[PDB]
C-alpha cells in the first residue's frame, strides 16, 4: 500500500418493504447554507513567523518599525473586513477606534531573537565574524 | 427517550422503553406522533417489515386529524398496504397528509 | 429499489458497496473519515480529506 | 561472532524478553506484532420530540 505526502520531504429470494425515494422534507434552515456557512468556520487561522528564524539564521519578514506595522496591519485586517458584505467602507473596523492604543507591538524582520536590529543579516555577520580571522599561505 | 440497538447473530433488534427495558419488535406499543415525525424515515426501514406479516400492533397519539375513506366490495379481495404504506411514508416532520 | 443495511439504515446500492459498508461498523463482509447519517431526511454526509481532487458529495 | 550481542541464542537460561539495552544493544530480539483496525468516524443521528 502507498499512502502520499501532503508536505515536501528531507530527501431473488425477497425485496423488502419500507425503503422509498420520494424525499418530501425539506431542509427547514437549509442544509447547504449551513454546509456554506460551517465552510468558513471550519478554517484554521493562519500564523505568523515575523521574527522567527529560519534554517538559515536569520529572521525573515519585512524591514518596517514595530508599531509602525501594527498599525498598518489592523489597516489592511479592516480593509479585509470591508470586502466580506461588500461595502465601501467597512462597519467593524479595526484601525480608528476611539482608543488610544500608541504603545502596541507586533512582529517584524527589525529584530532578531538577540535583541540587536536586522538591517543585516545573521548569516551574512556569521560570515564576516569568521572571515575578519583568517590567514594564508607564505 | 427511545434508542433502536440493532440484532447481531440471530437476536431481534430491541428498543428502549421510558421504564430502560429492551423490548422486541413485537405486541402492543404506544407513539406520540412527534416522536413518529422526528424519526420518520430511520423507523420505516425498522418497522415496516413487521407491521406487514409480523406481530407489531401500533396507537399513534394524534388527537385530531383529517380522513379520508375508500370502499371496496366484500364480493371481492381487498388489502390496504398501498394506501397504509403511503400514508406511512409520506409522515414528515413538518406535515403528515390525510 | 437499492436495498438497505440494517445497522445505520443507509442506502446502499452493490453487494461490493454494502460489504465496504459494514466494516465501518466492525462486521467482516465477504476511504473517508466521518460518517454521518440523519433519520428523518434521506441525506448522509460524509467527509473526505483535503487533497483529495473530486468531492462529488464530500466534505 | 560478537556473542555479547546474540544473547537470547547463545545463553542457555535467558527469559525471551531480557534486553541488556543500556549496556550493549542487540540484535535478534522478540518483536511483537500487530494488525488493527481505524474504522471512520460514524453516528446515526435522531431528533427528540
Ligand atoms: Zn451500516
Amino acid at each position: 500500500k502507498r499512502i502520499p505526502r501532503k508536505t515536501k520531504g528531507k530527501s431473488p429470494a425477497t425485496a423488502e418493504p419500507g425503503t422509498s425515494n420520494c424525499e418530501h422534507y425539506k431542509a427547514r434552515p437549509g442544509i447547504a447554507s449551513v454546509q456554506k456557512a460551517t465552510e468558513s468556520a471550519e478554517l484554521p487561522m493562519k500564523n505568523n513567523d515575523e521574527g522567527t528564524p529560519d534554517k538559515r539564521g536569520n529572521t525573515k519578514g519585512a524591514l518596517v518599525n514595530e508599531h509602525v506595522e501594527a498599525r498598518d496591519e489592523a489597516d489592511d485586517a479592516t480593509k479585509k473586513q470591508a470586502k466580506d458584505t461588500e461595502k465601501a467602507k467597512a462597519q467593524v473596523t479595526y484601525s480608528d477606534t476611539g482608543i488610544n492604543n500608541a504603545n502596541e507591538l507586533s512582529r517584524s524582520g527589525n529584530v532578531d531573537n538577540e535583541g540587536g536590529s536586522n538591517q543585516k543579516p545573521m548569516s551574512t555577520r556569521i560570515a564576516e565574524a569568521t572571515s575578519a580571522i583568517v590567514s594564508k599561505h607564505p | 427517550d427511545c434508542r433502536i440497538s440493532f440484532g447481531m447473530n440471530g437476536a431481534a433488534p430491541m428498543i428502549r422503553d421510558e421504564t430502560g427495558m429492551m423490548v422486541p419488535f413485537e405486541g402492543n406499543w404506544i407513539f406520540p406522533l412527534a416522536l413518529w415525525q422526528m424519526n420518520t424515515r430511520y423507523f420505516n426501514q425498522q418497522f415496516d417489515a413487521w407491521i406487514k406479516t409480523g406481530e407489531l400492533r401500533i396507537r399513534i397519539e394524534m388527537g385530531a386529524y383529517p380522513y379520508m375513506l375508500h370502499y371496496y366490495d366484500p364480493r371481492q379481495y381487498a388489502n390496504a398496504w398501498n394506501l397504509t404504506s403511503a400514508w406511512l411514508e409520506e409522515i414528515t416532520p413538518t406535515s403528515i397528509p390525510s | 429499489h437499492g436495498y438497505q443495511c440494517h445497522v445505520c439504515s443507509a442506502v446502499l446500492f452493490s453487494p461490493l458497496d454494502l460489504d465496504a459498508h459494514v466494516a465501518s461498523h466492525g462486521l467482516h463482509g465477504n476511504r473517508h473519515i466521518t460518517e454521518f447519517i440523519s433519520s428523518w431526511q434521506n441525506h448522509p454526509i460524509v467527509q473526505v480529506s483535503a487533497d483529495v481532487e473530486n468531492r462529488k458529495t464530500a466534505q | 561472532i560478537p556473542v555479547e550481542r546474540y544473547n537470547i541464542l547463545t545463553n542457555p537460561d535467558a527469559p525471551p524478553t531480557q534486553i541488556q539495552l543500556p549496556e550493549v544493544v542487540d540484535l535478534y530480539n522478540v518483536v511483537t506484532r500487530y494488525a488493527y483496525e481505524t474504522p471512520p468516524i460514524t453516528a446515526v443521528v435522531m431528533g427528540v420530540p
